[PDB]
């Protein structure tokens, strides 16, 4: 019953020490087996099914999913879930911040968020557009769900979808090379580090940002 | 009792879905 | 360096939560993978190479290795192998040393202490004996490791261990007859009971007197009224 | 720097021996 709670809580506390980094989390090969075993245990834990997931889990997932330390799996269901967890991070940031440099960082997160969210939605869309045949239902269903702030860009991708493979690749290939992924990797990485910094400083989380705070106090 | 997945003893919830997504990324990166 | 220290201490705290039992620890299917992963992580952890192992690990090991049960039988779950059983006796000795040390520093205290001592000597001797039985039934006998085992773990019992060394020179049928007869007289279930009681008695002492938590609250509650 | 095993990064000590012993018993009970 609730010994299973205590075991699961303890397994979660171990993940917290493996996942919360100063910089970004990645699967080092010496930790894959235990991290996997911890995730599988929580995943099948009866007591954890309706439990509020800590925000360090979502952050570690985003860091892992987008390799922030062809490595990103551009799959509909996965990126949709990834965007949902990125949203969970942002809501938690907003709530915790709502309680000079406070507003500078708060605004920086808001701009990096939308820009990162756009980048993810865009590159998922590019991946829909590279397939043959296209899945028009899911492509549309994805744009409706996630790109509703960048509506004119999605309108343009929607009417690009009517063209056959050759022209789709030429638009996608040229637009990939105008703004490459490295831009969004950098924006996304910065949103995570900026969110971590805010939450530790003001909202009393612990993201191992003590050394980062001392460097900003030094004046560089 | 209310949650029929709980009654059935089947896995579900945030931690399970996180698990599935994490595994997909691994499977993808293991032969890349 | 310090970060992997912290991570190893956390893996160890998670193991504590899986291993410490009211009754005795056994490996359940749904915990196999995480228990194995935690044990491998600690086994290769650089920061753990010279850390003293907490006593719950030794206890769990002993419960698992000898497949200890209180209430209830399983066919041959104990691996009678020289190196394993020698390491097991070492870990039992560590439990005893920890218990003795902590009992130096209410009215049932002397009794619990003395009962643990009797149980330790009997458990130790029983494990010795059953390891010796195994050696005696090998064909040929591993005389180097056999003699080594008795020196290391049969110093207190030097009277009995003279006979086994003479017995090891006789042929297989004679050794099999001896072992057969000595097993019928004092079967393993007697030593399962002795070990189980040693371990459970030790857990209680350590909990009540020496500030451990070994989930014995119900035994302590009954010992009040 | 006293420990040559620590200098070479090779596994050793109590937790390592526990692991090996633990593995030996699991091996024995899956076969059996
Ligand atoms: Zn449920
Ligand atoms: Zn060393």
């Amino acid at each position: 019953g609730s010994n299973e709670k205590i075991r699961s809580q303890s397994v979660l506390n171990t993940l917290e020490t493996f996942f919360i980094k100063e910089n970004h989390y990645d699967m080092q090969r010496e930790e894959s087996s235990i991290v996997n075993a911890c995730l599988r245990y929580l995943g099948y834990s009866k007591s954890m099914c309706h439990e509020k997931m800590p925000i360090f889990m979502d952050i570690a997932f985003i860091e892992y999913c987008f390799n922030l330390s062809q490595q990103i799996l551009w799959e509909y269901s996965l990126i949709s879930n990834a965007l949902e967890r990125l949203e969970n991070i942002e809501l938690e940031r907003q709530n915790c911040m709502r309680e000079l440099n406070k507003e500078t960082l708060n605004n920086e997160a808001l701009k990096l968020y939308s820009c990162a969210k756009a980048g993810i939605c865009r590159w998922m869309a590019f991946h829909f557009l590279e397939q043959e045949p296209i899945d028009h239902i899911n492509f549309t269903k994805f744009l409706q769900d996630w790109g509703s702030h960048n509506e004119k860009e999605m309108e343009a991708l929607q009417r690009l979808s009517k063209h056959k493979i050759r022209k789709r690749l030429i638009y996608v290939s040229q637009h990939k090379k105008k703004m490459p992924w490295s831009k969004f990797n950098s924006v996304l990485s910065r949103y995570i580090q900026c969110t971590k910094l805010q939450l530790e400083v003001f909202c009393d989380y612990d993201f191992k940002q003590r050394e980062i705070v001392k460097m900003l106090t030094s004046n560089i | 009792e209310a949650c029929e997945m709980c009654r059935l003893g089947l896995p579900h919830g945030s931690f399970f879905e996180l698990l599935r997504d994490w595994k997909k990324i691994e499977e993808f990166r293991n032969k890349s």
